[PDB]
RNA sequence: AGUAGAAACAAGGG
RNA sequence: CCCUG
């Protein structure tokens, strides 16, 4: 006998068995080295898909710039970044009139929002890019030194405390004359040295990344852009909570509810004579075929008839984004076998340099960026590199699934489905195959003419009743859930009282959102306990295993009357389960521990003191 | 990773922190003769450096006050516990798919089980 | 109350993102505000060629084809430690220490044995100096008997910088860090070597690999906690699950892997991390619990750390580790790539057959880590997790389709036998302990041989999963392009042995499924 | 030598 | 000899 755990697919189906198709208990992937060689592929990429367009030459930066909007249609399979603007405004247009008053509800909050915002949301993000040490920092410490140099020089209109001044005090500083900043030194930068910093995305590698074999890149913006994006999303956020297609931004309960509604809805109404079927598929090179300016195009199209102000803070970030620049990164490694040297060249240098060092695929990307290179940095205009228009792109795609109603087709075949950014689900109904096919032909076409591309390597139709969307598995109406990584329940290191309410926290919102089972959370909590007694020495009282503490532990254990009373910190048993994970320790056996050691336990005048309670066991570890 | 850094630090003689009036309500040796704290003071202030088996001295030999006034100001702590001990339970009934705060064992991915809270 | 103007700057910048033919932007906001849809996308989508289609091919029982695998030299072992072939020194403890020394723990093992002899190297290293090999050996049993002859007995040993350790653990080997400037004129200055791994075929000896891992013990491995008393039926159930799994599961060998690797990763991360400047030696121990409830501690081997000056999550730390076995490397070479094999002494054991006199071989060899895969090998017992809740599901599935839990009809039923293996007279069936069994020995061989070709030949295939289940469940499958998928598919499959296990597993089961 | 895989580690500065 | 992981 050999075993072949796959073969137990032939009993029970596989929907039922998924869970064993995912190997996420080892280290996932890393990367070693530079990300230059990813950025200049992912550019040399974008370029490629527009290589039909217009160029011009940037009056201000002095960079050139490719626009294919408006460009030939498409006539291969291949993908096109030629995005129509009459398209895309007729699609918002019938999105709109489908669900009339969305978009002025939608500004209304907004506006709302704008209003009442402050600076400080700038401080909670990931790490962001300073322009002022030319690095990657945190975002306060981006954010204080900014607001230090803008004060430096004469730039006192966000003392406010309202982002939208900070965005005032942005856009002035773009027109000053010079920019002087503090290094003591001192340095000064032109109008083009300060607009070009201004403009500029810090490109790395991504690592720790799942279900790829290839490494990829990914950027961050700087601190200019931030704000625009932030009101840009504010409004994608209230635009999609309105629509029934969209799959964001919800969690995990009612994404079940979502996909049972969705076949419901295209099952029921349906005759005894009426063919049905599911695509699931993905987006092919979502982030590389979205130009900025039909993100301004909608958003001019969205803003109709609003103050004018309104309209230009919203449209700013567009428009930086359309006149980005990508930074190469870290540079290269060169190594001498013969002698025994191994050197670095920074990116700096790539432009002027022989090519005699590098090998074949190297060289060719030199070769083919080299036009674009200005001040160390490659222009970037057609394309989102990062994608951080995350619920935009959403709404686009909602609009061409809407765009396939009963009415509009005029047709006896229909279809409706769910997107979620990069990820879609289609159900067409037709009375014969041909309606099939032609609905299949119309949506490809249909999303074409956008700039949206469909993978035909990760899609495939078959007969509805089963599918998957984002990792969530239908079948005849029972959906598993397999989107969230398993965490590693353990010691957070912080205190003897901390510890334990955070990992009871931890298990208990993962069994409430990611659908952890009862009996893997207690096998979790048994891992738990086992972790935090081995750490913290707090063995129990009865058990026979020698350490620094176990004379003082017996001690106590002896002492007590009732020992179902004393904490797991001080020896004592578990009394945890399921129907307790909300119930705080101390809390939890308050009636049955002894009138002294309890007494003791909360005594306010100990010395080590000064979800959780306040005991002896909060103290403060040494440095 | 803080939690291997603890690990670490918890294998130390004394990892902990306290003031100096330590030193007047727990002795420096145990009844065994372990050592409880250290004379070193702590860097950048007039700390001292103490150990775990104080924490375990003060909790089995310390002074003792009246805690009549906990169950006062945690009140909603308790009421949580009240109503669980008081509550009654139910069968399970695998079907497809005060009451909120017990979701997470009332309702599941196919199944339910019947709960009254006992308050 | 809101004034939002935009400047000379910006405003040239704003005239410069428009579509074409479009002057300035309050061009573009007229034009945009004035727009009624009439017949726009009827008429481009008219003037498009009728190339951009997605025609539907069938999928029927003779359109899929077994994948293809690579052809090469066949793979080798290429884990952190021995794993079928691996022996123990065993004594006893009944002093129940919480953490004491572990190289009194290996000196006490150590003097058990009373077969020792001159070792010499019968399977060699063919890219390697071997004489490093045994004088290191020699060493480390010169150091442990040196550890007498001391006024006070050390707790850790720090051997001595030697040649041998020199070379073994690549000392001085890295190039000398200059700038730019100085060495531009050199006629072999380039940039590293940037290709692909070497292919593999696959070799039979990862399937008995596998298959011994699924086996059962003499001894309990893992010792767990207690919960509280269950009240709640839901409670009773879970529990019920619960102790099922853990009694089916406890005697497993993939238990013991999880044990021993994780003692050794934490071993070696806190002895990086502590002398970093100094050659460590660390024994490999792990605890066992008999049959009869009697404690046990066993020895493996060996390893020595050189110098950890590790500054990121991916810089590299090497160490040499030897082991015990009694594995003839003249049996199954190729699986011996990298590891040079000494003949170290002579054991006698005890069966039906009376006393045979065996040889004790130990195997060499020089690794290296990262300090991200100590770190993710700490946790190995997540994969017990894991599998429980692969388990589990199966039920909650299956009990969703009847409205009716099947924990007893699962496990107590004593029938009810899972198709879980493959034999020459047809496929095998086995109980729900094989299948738990099986399930946590995938589990720990995901973890112990983890690579970025797992991960994609993972995503890729759950796809064809799929296609083949809707197929079998006469839906009518079609795909947009189906060669694709194989290609992306097939180009994971380069140097991994686990990797082509799979992807043999899955030609298995794709010729067993359309039958 | 070894780890590892599209670029690096196999110690760096004074 | 010092500092840094
Ligand atoms: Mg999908």
């Amino acid at each position: 006998m050999d075993v072949n755990p796959t073969l137990l697919f032939l009993k029970v189906p596989v929907q039922n068995a998924i869970s064993t198709t995912f190997p996420y208990t080892g280290d996932p992937p890393y990367s070693h080295g530079t990300g230059t060689g990813y950025t200049m592929d992912t550019v040399n990429r974008t370029h490629k898909y527009s290589e039909k367009g217009k160029w011009t030459t940037n009056t201000e930066t002095g960079a050139p710039q490719l626009n294919p909007i408006d460009g030939p249609l498409p006539e291969d399979n291949e993908p096109s970044g030629y995005a129509q603007t009459d398209c895309v405004l007729e699609a918002m247009a019938f999105l709109e009139e489908s669900h009339p008053g969305i978009f002025e509800n939608s500004c209304l909050e907004t506006m709302e929002i704008v209003q009442q915002t402050r600076v400080d949301k700038l401080t909670q993000g990931r790490q962001t890019y300073d322009w002022t040490l030319n690095r990657n920092q945190p975002a306060a410490t981006a954010l204080a030194n900014t607001i230090e140099v803008f004060r430096s020089n004469g730039l006192t209109a966000n003392e406010s405390g309202r982002l939208i001044d900070f965005l005032k005090d942005v856009m002035d500083s773009m027109d000053k004359e010079e920019m002087e900043i503090t290094t003591k030194k001192k340095q000064r930068l032109n109008k083009r040295s300060y607009l070009i910093r201004a403009l500029t995305l810090n490109t790395m590698t991504k690592d720790a990344e799942r279900g790829k074999l290839k490494r990829r890149a990914i950027a961050t913006p700087g601190m200019q852009i931030r704000g625009f994006v932030y009101f840009v999303e504010a409004l994608a956020r209230s635009i999609c909570e309105k629509l029934e297609q969209s799959g964001l931004p919800v969690g995990g309960n009612e994404k079940k509810a979502k996909l049972a509604n969705v076949v419901r809805k295209m099952m029921t109404n349906s005759q005894d004579t009426e063919l049905s079927f599911t695509i699931t598929g993905d987006n092919t090179k979502w982030n590389e075929n979205q130009n900025p300016r039909m993100f301004l195009a909608m958003i001019t199209y969205i803003t109709r008839n609003q103050p004018e102000w309104f309209r230009n803070v919203l449209s700013i970030a567009p428009i930086m984004f359309s006149n980005k620049m990508a930074r190469l990164g870290k540079g290269y490694m060169f190594e001498s076998k013969s002698m025994k040297l191994r050197t670095q060249v920074p990116a700096e240098m790539l432009a002027n340099i022989d090519l005699k060092y590098f090998n074949k695929s190297t060289r060719e990307k030199i070769e083919k960026i080299r036009p674009l290179l200005i001040d160390g940095t490659a222009s970037l205009s057609p394309g989102m590199m990062m994608g951080m228009f995350n619920m935009l792109s959403t709404v686009l795609g909602v609009s061409i699934l809407n765009l396939g109603q009963k009415k509009y087709t005029k047709t006896t075949y229909w279809w409706d489905g769910l997107q979620s950014s990069d990820d879609f689900a289609l159900i067409v109904n037709a009375p014969n195959h041909e309606g099939i096919q032609a609905g299949v032909d119309r949506f490809y076409r249909t999303c074409k003419l956008v700039g949206i591309n469909m993978s035909k390597k990760k899609s495939y139709i078959n007969r509805t009743g089963t599918f998957e969307f984002t990792s969530f598995f239908y079948r005849y109406g029972f959906v598993a859930n397999f989107s969230m990584e398993l965490p590693s329940f353990g010691v957070s290191g912080i205190n003897e009282s901390a510890d334990m309410s955070v990992g009871v926290t931890v298990i208990k919102n993962n069994m409430i959102n990611n659908d952890l089972g009862p009996a893997t959370a207690q096998m979790a909590l048994q891992l738990f306990i086992k972790d935090y007694r081995y750490t913290y020495r707090c063995h129990r009282g009865d058990t026979q295993i020698q350490t620094r503490r176990a004379f003082e532990l017996k001690k106590l254990w002896e002492q007590t009357r009732s020992k179902a009373g004393l904490l797991v910190s001080d020896g004592g048993p578990n009394l945890y389960n399921i129907r307790n994970l909300h119930i705080p320790e101390v809390c939890l056996k308050w009636e049955l521990m002894d009138e002294d050691y309890q007494g003791r336990l909360c005594n306010p005048m100990n010395p080590f003191v000064s979800d959780a309670v306040a005991t002896t066991h909060s103290w403060i570890p040494k440095r | 990773n803080p939690a291997l850094r603890m690990k670490w630090m918890m294998a130390m003689k004394y990892p902990i922190t306290a003031d100096k009036r330590i030193m007047e309500m727990i002795p420096e040796r145990n009844e065994q003769g372990q050592t409880l704290w250290s004379k070193t003071n702590d860097a950048g202030s007039d700390r001292v450096m103490v150990s775990p088996l104080a924490v375990t001295w003060w909790n089995r030999n310390g002074p003792t006050t009246s805690t009549v006034h906990y169950p006062k100001v945690y009140k909603t702590y308790f009421e949580k516990v009240e109503r669980l001990k008081h509550g009654t339970f139910g069968p399970v009934h695998f079907r497809n798919q005060v009451y909120i705060e017990v979701l997470h064992l009332t309702q599941g991915t196919c199944w339910e089980q019947m709960y009254t809270p006992g308050g | 109350e809101e004034r939002f103007e935009i400047t000379g700057t910006m405003r040239r910048l704003a005239d410069q993102s428009l579509p074409p033919n479009f002057s300035s932007l309050e061009n573009f906001r007229a034009y945009v505000d004035g727009f009624e849809p009439n017949g726009c996308i009827e008429g481009k989508l008219s003037q498009m060629s009728k190339e951009v289609n997605a025609r539907i091919e069938p999928f029927l029982r003779t359109t899929p084809r077994p994948l293809r695998l690579p052809d090469g030299p066949p793979c080798s072992q290429r884990s952190k430690f021995l794993l079928m072939d691996a022996l123990a020194l065993s004594i006893e403890d009944p002093s129940h220490e919480g953490e004491g020394i572990p190289l009194y723990d290996a000196i006490k093992c150590m003097k058990t044995f009373f077969g020792w002899k001159e070792p010499n190297i019968i399977k060699p290293h063919e890219k390697g100096i071997n004489p490093n090999y045994l004088l290191t050996w020699k060493q480390v049993l010169a150091e442990l008997q040196d550890i007498e002859n001391e006024e006070k007995i050390p707790r850790t040993k720090n051997m001595k910088k030697t040649s041998q350790l020199k070379w073994a653990l690549g000392e001085n080997m890295a190039p000398e860090k200059v700038d730019f400037e100085d060495c531009k004129d050199v006629n072999d200055l380039k940039q590293y070597d940037s290709d692909e791994p070497e292919p593999r075929s696959l070799a039979c000896w990862i399937q008995s690999e596998f298959n011994k891992a699924c086996e059962l013990t003499d001894s309990s491995w893992v010792e767990l906690d207690e919960i509280g008393e269950d009240v709640a039926p839901i409670e009773h159930i879970a529990s019920m699950r619960r102790n099922y799994f853990t009694a089916e599961v406890s005697h497993c060998r993939a238990t013991e892997y999880i044990m021993k690797g994780v003692y050794i990763n934490t071993a070696l991360l806190n002895a990086s991390c502590a002398a970093m400047d100094d050659f460590q030696l660390i024994p490999m121990i792990s605890k066992r619990r008999t049959k009869e409830g009697r404690r046990k501690t066993n020895l493996y081997g060996f390893i020595i750390k050189g110098r950890s000056h590790l500054r990121n999550d991916t810089d590299v730390v090497n160490f040499v580790s030897m082991e015990f076995s009694l594995t003839d490397p003249r049996l199954e070479p190729h699986k011996w790539e990298k590891y040079c094999v000494l003949e170290i002494g002579d054991m006698l054991l005890r069966t039906a057959v009376g006393q045979v006199s065996r040889p004790m071989f130990l195997y060499v060899r020089t690794n290296g880590t990262s300090k991200i895969k100590m770190k993710w090998g700490m946790e190995m017992r997540r994969c017990l997790l894991q599998s429980l809740q692969q388990i589990e599901s199966m039920i909650e599935a299956e009990s969703s389709v009847k409205e009716k839990d099947l924990t007893k009809e699962f496990f107590e039923n004593k029938s009810e036998t899972w198709p879980i293996g493959e034999s020459p007279k047809g496929v095998e069936e086995g109980s729900i302990g094989k299948v738990c069994r099986t399930l946590l020995a995938k589990s720990v061989f995901n973890s112990l041989y983890a690579s970025p070709q797992l991960e994609g030949f993972s995503a890729e295939s759950r796809k064809l999963l799929l296609i083949v289940q809707a197929l079998r469940d006469n839906l009518e499958p079609g795909t947009f392009d189906l060669e694709g998928l194989y290609e992306a598919i097939e180009e994971c499959l380069i140097n991994d042995p686990w990797v082509l296990l799979n992807a043999s597993w899955f030609n298995s089961f794709l010729t067993h499924a359309l039958r």
